[PDB]
């Protein structure tokens, strides 16, 4: 009654026999814009079932060593089925989104992922090492689209700040001996009403490995992370040509 | 108010008869399970007979009372046989210090410490006669002496006087003397088996002894000797007999299973550790 | 909550991720010390990795009740009882539990 | 400190090593005062 | 909702997830001694909190062929912490406890543990073997302290009384496939309203392997057993200087 | 794992007294932590160099 | 009706036919920690009599060149009977005091004792003699325990200040003429609700004989003066284990 | 109920002038005696002036406010002198970091250990100038760095920043700068006297400086400095001065008559104990 769930969106339908309850980003549910806080006059098209509906990105995998993941939305579905048409023929854009991480193991595997959603996710470099260098993250790690990125320093989240403050943000465990999957509602933050979902991505979804993976040699080894994802409300406006980036 | 902080699932039931057996049919379901249990808990199976078969009605009249306590208990029983020889190495002076014990015998003792405290009341009947059974004309007299008053040392001693102690006297010809005492424990109930030591101090193997022992339970002394001043020629031998009345009992435990060796202990014959029960050659077969 | 980093050796400096939790496992002797640190939210330390210890070295003063929660990361099959004190002032790091 | 009670017990075929987070923070009765600068942040060099 | 539970009095709780109800010992829950019973005239000291709390005793290690061991009450108590002074500095002494044995193992181990509470529970030598001897059991042995002592017959519980019939007394079994640990409610049984703790132990603690502990080899085999417990209503009187036998 | 952080207070670990707490909870408002000046720039205009 | 009196508490009672009446010290009666002054949140432990009762420390003996003792409280029981055993296991303490000086000779001698109180009686050394040395008083000194120490400039109290003004402290005289002891009942003091009775010393209790004792030679010589004290309202907090200092 | 046994004599007054004397004539009498007292009650003599002599009326308006403790203390006093040379030993880096401690200065010390416990706000004013008491357009900055903050180390140090710590900016040449200070202790009221140890532990003579040190009087630093990454060629004299208001004292002690050798502790020089009063040749004589 906490640990079996479903959620059905669109022509898609999820379900899961080892939850841990869902996480409300803040408490607040997403929800169209407002007449009061728009400002941009034209008449905003809301496809509701083409788009707000379940995308599965590719799968990664867990191993002993792997440092984690991340990804930036709305970046990972920009090109994706007719959520990706939209944003690219439209100049403004927003959305919430059902995040739903799913990893499965065994009653003989052990480890924990924290899978938590980082607004306003700004990355940085090394610094050439030195830290004489003023280099700056290349487009394909700022935005790398559906596949995801690796992180290099997780204990810094590549940005200089402590992954062990992560949890201040909305998130969830996914503690191979209790569940199987993380389940996050995001509701649209900016501070403005309607953005260019190819300029600015709202937030990034981290996946990381604060306890290493672990079993015993025979126990099978290939142990995947797929991340499902569902725009919510999502409207668009600003109607023109389809433009990539 | 300053300070805030400073602000039994059990009752008896008169069960005269053995419960009767309500009539059952068949029950094909799920959720419910009377068949399986879960030892573990410490209680024992609620399963009853119509849970797990189809029966009948009965209307059951069997009494329960000849298993109260009271009945158990009360029917008197051996628990001392005190000799008073003539020629010999026992006491040949007519007379006889006994110091009260009922662990003594076995049958009696078994039943008391089927419970680990016990009050009550209890009457004593004196059987006595010659070692062969024979009776002859021979007055006697039995006392009584409580902790503290002077044991007799003489078929002559002034103890024998008895202005306070209670004394009986009786001819070896009259019926067996009898009467009747009341629960003289200085604490609320006698106890079979006290775990502790009677004293404070050091508690060296010198007087270990001194384990088990609780002065609670030791009542005196009781003397007997033949009425006169001069040596009396005949052998007597007195039984003693108990019959608990008006009794309460506490806490029961499990029966002694091995021979009795001492009065004061529970220790048993190591190397013959007896099995409770019988044995066979297979398990599969009777 | 935020994660407590327990397991702040000098030799964990160069992978830190590993300061984020500490191990248990089959001990082969009974009543076994698993770990220790002070309670001292501003002090140097453990405290220093979360979001309420960084947040309280902006006041001199602070006053209240604290709250550790410890998540077990083992497999499902794993079993076992450990005992968490909470030693007031006066005592050094109890020598035995 | 954490002590164990029993032991951290495992069948075959399971690690016989495992971790736990900590995670820590303040109750309700908690509050702070005295507002001061901290000393875990410092401008060692210049900020170009 | 009859598996897990929580005991907290004083400055300790307990946990635990997989237990089998608690049981109280003939029906009875402790208290302090009413004014109709009590005989001694001295107001009695009822420290609260500082007594009444929960006391973890030495573990012992279940091997395949342990016989079986025993505590007794207060004995165990009367050195630690303080419960122990105020038993030292009082002559008198009355209180029920809460004994709480643990045992854990896993999915594949075996065994069943029987947890029980014989009051008066007093021991017997094998009497030099050959029953001629009348020895009696060492100080060291009838009260062994925090430590606890081993049985030599667990059969006969050193006391010619057989184990097979031990369950006509409070107890609870601790059957590795089923539950982790057993909870005994202990009231004040005695023929007198109070007593010294140090001359006389009011019942023992016995924890008796009735069926061996077993599992495969490579499996874990430090398999301890923990017994942690409570004193409740904790009364006192007589005081004087202290006296520890 | 659910995300949450504990709800477990004093009363339900240990025994408690009653406490009367009077603290202020108001010097800890986002209002009093920013409302203090502080350095965000030097300016040096230079006469040779 | 002033001069007799009668204190009986816990299973201890003095007596006395030759008093002078009683101080209540800035009148004030002891009093358990109320709710808004507490901030410790744990249940404290209140032993009532088994602390809260008369406790005589060792005799002093009166000279004719006698220069005064003094004492600390909590620190003179800090190891007697059960109140120092709570003092040890708690951090936290508070608690009241009766104290009871007592000093008879007879209606030949002559002599006056001044008894007081005197709160956070901070000690001071003679820096050297000429002033240049910061030397600091040894623990013996500054925390005495049971035995008490002597003063060695009774005239500036051992602190720089005169012993003339003493009395503004709650105080009472044993003048050899008139009585036969000196009582004085004190609250606690400190500036919070409860505090270390091993860090900590709430106040001194001082008795210097202000007027030199004297007789005849012939009359009994050997003039002691023995201090009787009693906790009251003693709380405790902060259990754990045993610690003396 | 089962268990049986489980179930200020002073107030203030407003007396804004002082008691007037009432008329009174002889009084010849037995049994009554005014004049006698037994000091040795702890007690002060209740006597009066028309006890002991005929007096006359008088309606005395004479007011009690200006020994209001208030009054005694709300009255501005230097607490410390902080110099900071150009040239020579002490700090030539333009910079000081003084440890708040007003027993520095006797006046207002003995004033305030006229009392065992003090509660209060108070008025700080910082008077700056050069040694001479000449007056140059410097421009001083003062820092309060509570505990646990970082000290500045140079005159260029982050902790000037001052993005949290309450700083002043003001000109040698403006009137002296002024700010109320509210009560900062972690405890209820400072304390002048603390008769214990900060820590647990053994106490020897190595650590025997610790005896009287209460933290919950130890308010932080001070820090100065002139504002500016060169070094200035003035030097600086800056006298703090302390002034309390909204006050409350607790118990009255002996007021100090020795002279004062350290801020931290009582100590007084041993060979040469001063005589609270002066003295004369007799008794007899003036
Ligand atoms: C005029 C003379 O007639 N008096 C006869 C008589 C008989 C028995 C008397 O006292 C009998 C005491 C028994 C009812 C109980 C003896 N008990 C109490 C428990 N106890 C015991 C023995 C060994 N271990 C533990 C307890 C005992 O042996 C006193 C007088
Ligand atoms: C923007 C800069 O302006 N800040 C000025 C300032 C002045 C005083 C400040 O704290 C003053 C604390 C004093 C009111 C009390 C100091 N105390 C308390 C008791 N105590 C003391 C000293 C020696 N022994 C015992 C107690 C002290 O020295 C802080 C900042
Ligand atoms: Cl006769
Ligand atoms: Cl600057």
């Amino acid at each position: 009654s906490d640990r079996v769930a479903q959620l059905t969106i669109g022509n898609s339908t999820i379900t899961t026999q080892e939850a841990a309850n869902i996480v409300i980003a803040y408490g607040e549910w997403p929800e169209y814009c407002p007449d009061t806080d728009a400002t941009a006059v034209d008449k905003p098209t809301r496809p509701d079932v083409s788009v707000n509906r379940f995308f599965t990105l590719d799968t990664k995998s867990w191993a002993k060593d792997s440092k984690g993941w991340y990804w930036k939305f709305p970046d990972v579905l920009t090109e994706v089925g007719v959520f990706g048409q939209n944003a690219q023929f439209h100049y403004l854009y927003r959305s919430g989104f059902c995040v739903h991480v799913q990893c499965n193991a065994s009653k003989f595997h052990q480890g924990a992922l924290l899978v938590a959603v980082l607004p306003e996710y700004v990355l940085g470099t090394i610094a050439g090492g030195t830290g004489n260098e003023n280099s700056h993250p290349p487009y394909a790690t700022t935005q790398p689209g559906q596949v995801g990125a690796v992180l290099t320093h997780p204990y810094v989240l590549d940005a200089g700040i402590p992954l062990s403050q992560l949890t201040v943000c909305p998130h969830q465990w996914i503690n191979l001996r209790t569940n199987n999957c993380a389940t996050i509602i995001v509701p649209y933050m900016n501070t403005v009403p309607f953005d260019s979902a190819l300029n600015h991505c709202n937030f990034g979804l981290l996946v990381i490995p604060v306890v290493p993976l672990d079993f015993n040699a025979g126990a099978t080894s290939e142990i995947p992370i797929t991340v499902t994802i569902a725009p919510m409300c999502a409207e668009f406006a600003g109607l023109r040509q389809a433009v990539k980036q | 108010d300053p300070i805030a902080d400073m602000i039994s699932l059990t009752a008896l039931q008169v069960l005269p008869t053995a419960a009767n057996t309500e009539a059952s049919s068949h029950r094909l379901g799920t959720g419910v399970v009377p068949a399986l249990q879960a030892a573990e808990t410490g209680a024992s199976s609620n399963a009853s007979d119509k849970n797990l078969i189809e029966t009948r009605c009965v209307l059951n009249h069997h009494s329960t009372q000849e298993t109260a306590i009271g009945n158990f208990f009360s029917r008197a029983g051996l628990v001392s046989i005190i000799t008073m020889p003539t020629t010999g190495t026992q006491n040949t002076d007519g007379y006889v210090n006994w110091d009260i014990d009922l662990m003594g015998y076995a049958q009696l003792r078994r039943k008391c410490e089927l419970f680990t405290y016990m009050r009550f009341d209890a009457e004593f009947t004196f059987v006595v006669a010659k070692p062969n059974g024979e009776l002859v004309p021979q007055l006697l007299q039995y006392m009584y002496v409580p902790p503290g008053a002077p044991k007799p040392t003489s078929r002559d001693s002034f103890a024998w006087q008895t202005a306070t102690n209670p004394s009986v006297f009786v001819k070896m010809t009259d019926p067996p003397a009898q009467v009747s005492v009341p629960f003289m424990s200085p604490a609320s109930a006698y106890q079979w088996f006290y775990d502790g030591y009677p004293t404070f101090g050091e508690h060296l193997q010198a007087n270990d002894l001194d384990y088990g022992q609780c002065p609670n339970n030791m009542m005196g002394t009781f003397s007997i000797r033949t009425v006169g001043t001069e040596k009396s020629p005949h052998s007597i031998t007195l039984r003693v007999y108990m019959r608990i009345k008006h009794v309460r009992a506490w806490i029961p435990r499990p029966l002694r299973n091995q021979p009795y060796l001492f009065k004061t202990n529970p220790n048993y014959k190591g190397n013959d550790i007896k099995c409770t029960s019988t044995s066979r050659d297979k398990i599969t077969t009777l | 909550e935020t994660i407590l980093e327990v397991n702040n050796l000098k030799t964990n400096e160069t992978t830190p991720m590993q300061r984020l939790c500490f191990p248990v496992s089959v001990q082969s002797k009974t009543g076994e010390l698993c770990a220790a640190f002070r309670a001292d939210p501003g002090r140097d330390g453990p405290w220093q990795s979360t979001i309420l210890g960084q947040l309280c070295r902006y006041y001199t003063q602070w006053s209240g009740s604290l709250e550790v929660t410890f998540m077990f990361a083992g497999s499902f099959m794993a079993t076992g009882k450990m005992l968490i004190a909470y030693t007031p002032p006066g005592g050094n790091v109890p020598a035995d539990r | 400190t954490i002590w164990y009670q029993t032991n951290y017990v495992v069948p075959i075929g399971a690690p016989t090593t495992a971790y736990i987070v900590a995670l820590a923070a303040a109750q309700d009765n908690f509050t702070m005062k005295l507002c001061k600068d901290t000393e875990d942040i410092e401008q060692t060099a210049n900020i170009q």
